[PDB]
């Protein structure tokens, strides 16, 4: 019960919204005979439906004065309640991806700078070597933290192209 | 013509949400996003891009990310030719989804 | 006059089965707009079965024009006087082509 | 040396094939101890790792046992915290949490100064005169008070013997360490529980059947069952 | 009360555009390095590509997510 | 939904200063012209050449943030 | 009309003075390159600003600028 | 030089006939590369065995059911095997998973290190677990060991491919004509012995229309 | 003579050159007493799609 | 197969085996599990 906002569990909006979504569903439901594809189909959605909105409630989810459910996104507040799962968790679960797009396509671009004409090797992909360092990213962050700690992650100034102002 | 035309239609498009067609709003936002993002590559040139792109290039030079193929900011014909297919894409898809959402949610 | 025509159906995935819309029929899918049942009951054909068996047609024509395509570059390619033969072009293409599909048509 | 491989038939690391470590068995496909100093650090991290994790698992194991004797009353792991905060004699969890951090930080500050400066810790006159025995023999290897009996200084031989066998139990204790984690989140139950019900019964209590550990295989088993 | 702010709210978008350009025009016409050397203007024009690079990452950054979420809202 | 707007307002006003911001320091210099201090702040180009160098001043730089800064406000 | 100037670092390629269909370039013996040649622009009034000698230079950076300013009936391309 | 796939043709100069079952019959150019083709050796291999394994299980079982024998149909063999087998699925895939990670990734390193398994590794075993040939392992695998004469190992070799081959035409038989009649192999068999002249793939209602 | 080895990669601290702060390889230096001698090619090339450029002896030094 | 395998290490071995790979991967984690919300494993 942060920001005035209420749990899903017990929010009468969630609930109408939930009905009201059932009751739309059920709409179509009276077009088809019950042993119909289609009427599989709008089984499948509504049985989807229902586990979607069971398993948003009881989930550390809150609402407030619309029925849709909120996040929150200040840590600690995140924390003492429960709500890290909300985007506490999955902000690591993203830079854990992106730290290692980023540390794969840098590898290889060392690895292919220190050939012979390496202009070609970023057109004309090699998929051993690509692939080899795509099961070797798994330790992104130390190896970055490695590399920016001996110096090579960087690179010296005097040897990078400068605007003349 | 606006207001009997573009204002007394359209009106299924932006209520087709939770419908069958609510697809074809999606396409019109899409096709307006498109068709606006069109006009940077027909209003601006190449040599204010070929600077942003040198200060990226330096950026991905301090941390020795820089590719080995050197970037650089499309031509003047490539960057009308984009702008222009970006427009004529943005304004069939907008005008398609349009009169296929009022079409068929009203006859 | 009372159910909505239908040839593309989207799969169940990510809330597109609301893009099923109900066409009638006891058939859910998307409501198409080319026109192709209407030409569909003008030559006549009557099941699917036809329309599957056209499907087959085509597609083994269609692997025929790109062998053709092939053979008549890689393997036999015509010459420059080949292609300069005007006259024939048009009598095959006025007489042959447009007139041979009309007759086939016609009958 | 090299001793052993953990896969025959791969190519091992330039920075294994001649190095002298407690363990070594080339398994590095990643190459994060391709600089030494690194390796020096990762060998600290896998030795501070493997001895808590030596301490962690005995902890769930001997009171276990104990307990499936019926020597002691004493809970399963994951439920203990939750008795000890229920006690009546218990110091609260904020002051025990702080006092746990303190002292750690306290003993770990110690032990990163020896290993950024080799021997450091033995500054003269600066923990009450017993600093002296403070220096550090190797990288994770102290010495000093922390062989009070006398074990390791002898012969080379039986000292990396030692090493090897702390290092091989270290790393059976931390997958052990993961296993119980594992095991708690999937059966719900102690891992002398779980040994009990895969000693009594194999084929029908294993990570398999239990849909948590592998989502979709409870749903395909009741499909092939129809 | 509408259109007092959108009058005084446009106003000032377009003052700060000026302001800009006419610092532009300074930065070009009327800028001495020699005169002011090892400044902090000397110093910020040494590493414009660094401002200019990280102005660029923080603007990508907060389109993609803006636009993803409102794409997927 | 506010926090939503207020994140695209964030993102427009980084955006404009962004251009702005690089427009005003590659006014007198930049690697694709080194010389732009000699042309004056307002020039229309250096040609076809080098690539092309189409709204390469700092006026064009201010000239696409007023369009930034409309989208804005 | 337009402002053409020639610097130091012009090679005598010779391809600048072909590349201008205006006759605003020609070449002069020099003694600072190896070709004995140098760039320069006697007819400057003629000038339109078209920057072909700039695109044909191919020292970094170009030997030949053309700066404009100073528009004309010869410098426009006004044929009326 | 050799008997080929089609008379008269141009075998490929990859397929040189130094390969068991060689007919040089490779219009798709694969196996070029030397790598790809001890891959491609080793796949064919592997494929083989494993086809004439279940082939010769599944003829089995129908000649059982044929007989008398309680046996199930080679089609949902396993649906009914599991009612009453100790071990419940899911358990079972996964050991055997495991069983055979731990045999393929055994035998993938000894085909891209020879002999890398004959280290005495794994129990101490030098002889044993160490390739002979580029699919063809020995010691243990080789229990009576009548590959040691060359001439006899080369005719066991040819006889082990064309057989293999035969052994997925079989099983692509197996499924099709399962699919066709929804009957047993040797049922199949039997009436197609019993009546040759009109019981055939064309008169099984479908896949003739 | 009077320049660096030819073959041998020098680093280039001329501002307005695109391949400031950039090292190229000397192909040939002129000893006719020129204003820029120094014939250097670089693996990337320029906007204008050139590769080699010309430099005088205080614009080249040796990359560490 | 060499000349047509370094023909597919060009751009459809990122711009079409990614994406397919990509794709497909997480079109069957949103089509086994449900559409989450929030992380509570
Ligand atoms: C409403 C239309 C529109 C949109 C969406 C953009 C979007 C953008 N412009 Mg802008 N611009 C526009 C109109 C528009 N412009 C107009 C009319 C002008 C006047 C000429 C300008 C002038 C202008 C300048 C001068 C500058 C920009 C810049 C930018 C970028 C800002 C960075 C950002 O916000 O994160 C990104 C924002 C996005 C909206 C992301 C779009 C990409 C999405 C994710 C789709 C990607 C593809 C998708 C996955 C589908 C793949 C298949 C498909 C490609 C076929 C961004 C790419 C700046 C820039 O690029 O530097 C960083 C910059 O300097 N623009
Ligand atoms: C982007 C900046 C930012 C902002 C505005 C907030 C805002 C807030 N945080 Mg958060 N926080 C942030 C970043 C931020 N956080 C980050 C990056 C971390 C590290 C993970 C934390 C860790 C954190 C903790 C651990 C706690 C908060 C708490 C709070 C709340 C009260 C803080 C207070 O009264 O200060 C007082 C400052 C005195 C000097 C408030 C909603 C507290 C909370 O839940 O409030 C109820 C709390 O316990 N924050
Ligand atoms: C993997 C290679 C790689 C790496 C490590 C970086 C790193 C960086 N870039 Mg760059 N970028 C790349 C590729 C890369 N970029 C490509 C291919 C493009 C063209 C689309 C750009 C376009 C670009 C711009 C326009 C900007 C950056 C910026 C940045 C910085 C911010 C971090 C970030 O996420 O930016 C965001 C990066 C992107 C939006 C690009 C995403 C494109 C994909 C993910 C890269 C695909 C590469 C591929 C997977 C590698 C091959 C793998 C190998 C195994 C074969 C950082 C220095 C910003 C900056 O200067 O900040 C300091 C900035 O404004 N980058
Ligand atoms: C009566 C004979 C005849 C016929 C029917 C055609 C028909 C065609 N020709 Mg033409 N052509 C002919 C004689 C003929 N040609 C002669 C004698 C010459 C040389 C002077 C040419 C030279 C020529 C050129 C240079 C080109 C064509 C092309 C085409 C196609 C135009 C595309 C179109 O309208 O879509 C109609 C499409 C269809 C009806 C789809 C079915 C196509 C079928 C498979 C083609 C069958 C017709 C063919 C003549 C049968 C004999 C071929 C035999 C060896 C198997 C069309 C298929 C264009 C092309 O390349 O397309 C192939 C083209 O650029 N023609
Ligand atoms: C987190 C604990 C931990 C740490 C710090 C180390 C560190 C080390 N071990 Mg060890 N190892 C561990 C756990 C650990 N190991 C476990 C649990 C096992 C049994 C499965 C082994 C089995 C093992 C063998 C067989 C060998 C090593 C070796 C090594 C060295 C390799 C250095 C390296 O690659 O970077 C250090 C690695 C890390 C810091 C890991 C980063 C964390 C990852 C990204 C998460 C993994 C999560 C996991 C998959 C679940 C180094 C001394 C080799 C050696 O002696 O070389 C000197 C060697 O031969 N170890
Ligand atoms: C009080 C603040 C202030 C001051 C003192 C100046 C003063 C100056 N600026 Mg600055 N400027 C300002 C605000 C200011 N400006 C603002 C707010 C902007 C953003 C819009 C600019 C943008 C700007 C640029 C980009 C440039 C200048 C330039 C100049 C110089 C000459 C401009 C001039 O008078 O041309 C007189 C101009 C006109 C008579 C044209 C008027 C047309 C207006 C602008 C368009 C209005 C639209 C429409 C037609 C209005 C009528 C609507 C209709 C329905 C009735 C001078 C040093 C120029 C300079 O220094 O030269 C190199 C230059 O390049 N300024
Ligand atoms: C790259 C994303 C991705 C991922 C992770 C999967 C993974 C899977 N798919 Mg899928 N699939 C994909 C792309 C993907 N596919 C594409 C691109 C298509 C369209 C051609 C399909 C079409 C497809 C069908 C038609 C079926 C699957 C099935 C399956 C499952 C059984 C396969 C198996 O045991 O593999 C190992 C899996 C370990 C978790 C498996 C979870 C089957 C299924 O539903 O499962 C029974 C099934 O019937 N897939
Ligand atoms: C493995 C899946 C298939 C990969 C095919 C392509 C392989 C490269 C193709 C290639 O060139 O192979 C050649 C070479 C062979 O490796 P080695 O013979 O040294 O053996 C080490 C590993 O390859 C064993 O799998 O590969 C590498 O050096 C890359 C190894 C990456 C690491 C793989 C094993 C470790 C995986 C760890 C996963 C969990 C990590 C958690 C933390 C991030
Ligand atoms: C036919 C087949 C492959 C055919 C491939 C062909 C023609 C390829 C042709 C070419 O490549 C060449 C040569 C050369 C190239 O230049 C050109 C092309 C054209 C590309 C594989 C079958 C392969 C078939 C195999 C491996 C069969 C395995 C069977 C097993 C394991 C059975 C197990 C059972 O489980 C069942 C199914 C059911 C239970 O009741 C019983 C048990 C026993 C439990
Ligand atoms: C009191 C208070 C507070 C605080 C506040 C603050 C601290 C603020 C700040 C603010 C700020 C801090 C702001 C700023 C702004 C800025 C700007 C807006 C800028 C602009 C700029 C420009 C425009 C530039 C220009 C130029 C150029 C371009 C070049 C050179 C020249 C010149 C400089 C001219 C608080 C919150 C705690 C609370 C409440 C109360
Ligand atoms: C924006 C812009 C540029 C810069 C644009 C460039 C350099 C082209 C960028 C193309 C990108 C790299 C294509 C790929 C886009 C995304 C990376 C695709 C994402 C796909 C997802 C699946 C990740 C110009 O070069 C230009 C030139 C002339 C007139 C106007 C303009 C102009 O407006
Ligand atoms: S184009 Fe440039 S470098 Fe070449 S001769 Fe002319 S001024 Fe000299
Ligand atoms: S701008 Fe054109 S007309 Fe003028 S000197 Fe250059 S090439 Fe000749």
């Amino acid at each position: 019960d942060i920001a005035g906002l209420t749990p899903c569990s017990e929010s009468k909006a969630y609930n109408k919204l939930e009905r009201k979504e059932l009751k739309v569903l059920d709409k179509r439901l009276k077009k088809y005979e019950p042993g119909s594809a289609p009427y599989l189909a709008l089984q499948a959605t509504k049985e989807r439906t229902e586990n979607r909105f069971k398993t948003y409630a009881k989930q550390g989810l809150l609402c407030g004065n619309d029925g849709l459910p909120h996040l929150i996104s200040d840590p600690g507040l995140a924390l003492r309640f429960n709500h890290a799962g909300e985007v506490f968790i999955p902000t690591f679960g993203f830079l854990y991806v992106a730290g290692y797009i980023g540390h794969v396509g840098r590898q290889y671009i060392i690895l292919s700078k220190e050939d012979a004409k390496p202009t070609d090797k970023e057109i004309i992909l090699d998929v051993p070597l690509a692939l080899k360092l795509a099961f070797q990213g798994w330790a992104w962050p130390l190896a970055s933290i490695q590399e920016l700690r001996n110096g090579s992650l960087l690179e010296k100034d005097e040897n990078i192209t400068v605007s003349p102002r | 013509w606006l207001r009997d035309f573009l204002w007394a239609q359209s009106s299924q498009v932006i209520q087709s949400y939770g419908s069958a067609l609510s697809a074809y709003g999606l396409m019109f936002l899409g096709a307006h996003f498109v068709w606006a993002f069109s006009l940077m590559f027909l209003f601006s040139g190449r040599g204010y891009w070929q600077e942003l792109i040198e200060s990226i290039v330096w950026a991905h030079n301090k941390l020795r990310v820089a590719p080995s193929i050197q970037p650089r900011a499309l031509s003047i014909t490539q960057g009308r030719a984009v702008g222009v297919a970006h427009y004529l894409l943005g304004g069939i898809a907008t005008t398609w989804s349009f009169f296929l959402a009022r079409i068929i949610a009203v006859g | 006059t009372h159910i909505k025509p239908s040839a593309q159906v989207v799969w169940p995935i990510v809330g597109q089965e609301i893009l099923n819309g109900d066409v009638g029929g006891g058939f859910q899918g998307i409501q198409i707009t080319s026109g192709f049942f209407q030409l569909w009951r003008a030559s006549g054909i009557t099941s699917e079965l036809q329309l599957y068996s056209t499907a087959i047609g085509g597609l083994v024509l269609a692997a025929a024009c790109f062998f053709a395509g092939w053979f008549h570059y890689h393997k036999a390619a015509p010459k420059l006087e080949w292609f300069q033969n005007v006259e024939s072009m048009l009598n095959h293409h006025l007489a042959g082509l447009l007139g041979l599909g009309s007759l086939a048509w016609a009958g | 040396s090299m001793q052993g491989n953990w896969l025959p038939g791969s190519q091992t690391p330039a920075h294994l094939k001649d190095l002298k470590m407690a363990g070594n068995f080339g398994f590095d496909p990643l190459n994060l101890g391709a600089e030494p100093q690194a390796l020096r650090w990762y060998q600290q991290a896998e030795l501070v790792h493997s001895r808590t994790a030596m301490m962690g698992v005995a902890g769930i194991l001997i009171p276990g046992i104990f307990t499936k004797l019926g020597a002691l009353n004493v809970p399963q792991w994951y439920e203990a915290g939750k008795v000890y905060i229920e006690g009546e004699g218990a110091i609260p969890f904020g002051t025990l949490l702080m006092t746990t951090l303190f002292s750690y930080a306290f003993v770990e500050g110690k032990r990163w100064q020896d290993f950024r400066k080799p021997g450091s810790q033995a500054e003269p006159g600066t923990f009450f005169g017993l600093e002296s025995q403070f220096k550090g023999t190797e990288n994770g290897y102290p010495g000093g008070i922390f062989d009070p009996l006398g074990y390791s200084k002898t012969s080379p031989e039986k000292l990396d013997e030692l090493k090897l066998k702390e290092i091989k139990n270290g790393r059976l204790a931390m997958v052990a360490f993961l296993g119980f984690a594992g095991q708690y989140g999937a059966t719900g139950k102690g891992p002398i529980d779980n040994l009990a019900d895969h000693l009594a019964d194999p084929w029908h209590n294993t990570f398999a059947e239990n849909g948590i550990s592998v989502p979709g295989l409870s749903a395909v088993e009741q499909a092939a069952a129809n | 009360q509408a259109s007092l702010y959108t009058h005084h709210q446009y106003i000032a978008g377009f003052i700060m555009c000026g302001a800009f350009a006419h610092g532009a025009i300074f930065f070009i016409r009327d800028y001495d390095p020699e005169q002011n050397k090892g400044n902090v203007l000397a110093r910020v024009l040494d590493h414009k590509e660094a401002i200019i690079s990280h102005l660029s990452w923080v603007s990508l950054f907060l389109g993609f997510h803006t636009l993803g979420l409102y794409v997927h809202n | 939904g506010d926090f939503l707007v207020h994140h695209a307002i964030a993102l427009g006003l980084h955006t404009t200063t962004l251009i702005l911001v690089k427009g005003a320091l590659d006014a007198r210099g930049s690697k694709l012209m080194p010389d732009k201090k000699d042309f004056g702040y307002s020039f229309p180009c250096d040609g076809p050449g080098r690539g092309g160098t189409c709204d390469i001043s700092a006026y064009d730089a201010f000239y696409l943030a007023v369009f930034w800064m409309l989208n804005t406000i | 009309a337009h402002v053409v100037k020639i610097y130091d670092t012009c090679i005598g390629c010779t391809q600048c003075v072909r590349a201008c269909p205006l006759d605003v370039l020609e070449m002069v013996p020099w003694d600072g390159c190896k070709a004995a040649q140098m760039a320069s622009s006697p007819r400057t009034e003629d000038c339109v600003g078209c920057k072909r000698c700039e695109t044909a230079c191919p020292t970094d950076f170009l030997s030949v600028r053309v700066y404009l300013g100073n528009e004309s009936t010869r410098s426009l391309g006004l044929a009326y | 030089d050799r008997p080929l796939w089609s008379p008269g043709s141009e075998p490929p100069a990859w397929l040189d006939g130094s390969l068991a079952g060689d007919y040089g019959f490779d219009p798709l150019h694969l196996s070029e590369e030397p790598e790809m083709r001890k891959w491609m050796v080793q796949a064919e291999l592997v494929h083989a065995r494993w086809a004439m394994l279940g082939v010769a299980g599944i003829l089995f079982t129908s000649i059982a059911a044929k007989t008398g024998a309680p046996f199930p149909d080679w089609y949902d063999a396993g649906k009914e095997a599991i009612k009453t087998s100790p071990a419940p699925l899911g358990s079972l895939i996964f050991t055997e998973l495991l069983l055979f990670g731990w045999v393929e990734t055994k035998r993938l390193y000894d085909l891209r290190n020879p002999g890398s398994q004959g280290d005495g590794s794994f129990l101490g075993i030098t002889d044993g677990l160490k390739g002979k040939e580029n699919g063809y392992p020995g010691g243990l695998f080789d229990p009576m060991g009548m590959s040691k004469n060359e001439a006899s190992y080369k005719e066991a070799k040819v006889k082990e491919i064309k057989n293999g081959r035969l052994a997925m035409l079989a099983f692509v038989g197996f499924i099709a004509q399962h699919h066709a009649t929804h009957k047993s192999p040797i049922d199949n068999l039997l009436d197609h012995v019993a009546d040759p002249f009109h019981v055939t793939f064309a008169t099984n209602g479908v896949s003739i229309p | 003579e009077i320049g660096p080895k030819r073959g041998s990669l020098v680093k280039v601290l001329r501002p307005e050159s695109y391949w400031y702060n950039q090292v190229g390889k000397v192909v040939s230096v002129d000893q006719s007493g020129i204003r820029y001698p120094v014939v250097v090619r670089f693996e990337n090339q320029n906007y204008a799609g050139v590769s080699t450029n010309n430099y005088a002896l205080d614009e080249v030094t040796d990359p560490p | 197969m060499k000349d047509f395998t370094t023909y597919l290490s060009t751009a459809p071995v990122v711009g079409l085996g990614w994406a397919i790979f990509t794709s497909g991967l997480l079109i069957e984690i949103n089509r086994f599990f449900p559409d989450p919300l929030v992380f509570s494993f």
